[PDB]
């Protein structure tokens, strides 16, 4: 009654049969803007079922030596599909989240995974080591897309933060033994009631395995991970020509 | 005293100063309220005259 869960959104349905129940990003669902909070005078878009789906955007190799990966948002989903687009011809952008992550094991495969959401995740660099150096990260590592960016050093998270204090953030644990996803609703975090989908990151998700993956050899070794993702209440508003990045 | 029409139906003297406008208070911005497509003929706010 509360391993198994469906969740459907637009016209895709995920389900699951080893679920850990479902995390509220803070307590508070998704919702559209009031009109005592709204700044801009244009009346947004709205386009519902186009943009709030399930989008399936990459897979991930867990592997013993993994060190995690996080992913930046909206930027994940500024170039997939009708709200690819929508973010693209609008300058302001309003939405939530309900990311689902894949990990699905055996019973034999031991591993914990640590997904967690921190708004505002900014990535600083290395410093040059020492930390004489005013470096900064390139666009491929602030923005990295679809695709993500593997973390250098998980315990400070590239940002001189301990991964330790990471879960007082909304976060789920994908331990193989039990559960093999993470359901996390994540409201709109921002201090604006509309921002561009471009420019601004509203939150970073992480995927950190805490306890490396083990298994005897001769089981699987390909575990992969995947991310699914679906944007809640998602409003649009500022339309122009059509902005790449 | 007053008894020719033109004296007596004199407008000298009033010095009341007639104001077109008056005040009103305002503390804050004014609101934007609710607007949908508008398509008809005759009406037409956009032109005005400087």
């Amino acid at each position: 009654s509360d391993r198994v869960a469906q969740l459907t959104i637009g016209n895709s349905t995920i389900t699951t049969q080893e679920a850990a129940n479902i995390i509220v990003g803070y307590g508070e669902w998704p919702s559209y803007c009031s009109d005592s909070d709204a700044t801009a005078v244009d009346k947004p878009t709205r386009p519902d079922v186009s943009v709030n789906r399930f989008y399936t955007l990459d897979t991930k190799l867990w592997e013993k030596s993994s060190k995690g990966w996080y992913w930046k948002f909206p930027d994940v989903l500024t170039e997939t599909g009708v709200f690819g687009q929508n973010a693209q011809f609008h300058y302001l952008y309003r939405s939530g989240f309900c990311i689902h992550v894949q990990c699905n094991a055996s019973k034999f495969h031991q591993g914990a995974l640590l997904v967690a959401v921190l708004p505002e995740y900014v990535i600083g660099s290395v410093a040059g080591g020492t930390g004489t150096e005013d470096t900064h990260p390139p666009y491929k590592q602030t923005q990295p897309g679809a695709d993500g960016f593997e973390l250098q050093h998980p315990y400070v998270l590239d940002a001189g933060i301990p991964i330790s204090q990471l879960t007082v953030c909304p976060h789920q644990w994908i331990n193989l033994r039990t559960n093999n996803c993470a359901t996390i609703i994540v409201p709109y975090i921002n201090a604006l009631p509309f921002d561009s989908a471009l420019n601004h990151c509203n939150f970073g998700l992480l995927v950190v395995p805490i306890s490396p993956l083990d298994y005897d050899q001769g089981a699987t070794p390909v575990i992969p991970i995947t991310i699914t993702l679906a944007p809640m209440c998602s409003e649009f508003a500022g339309l122009r020509q059509a902005v790449t990045q | 005293g007053d008894r020719v029409a033109d004296v007596i139906e004199s407008s000298i003297g009033d010095s009341v100063s007639r104001a077109l406008t008056r005040a009103l208070p305002a503390p804050t911005g004014q609101d934007t309220q609710v607007s949908s497509h508008r398509l008809d003929t005759g009406k037409v706010p956009a032109l005005q005259a400087a």
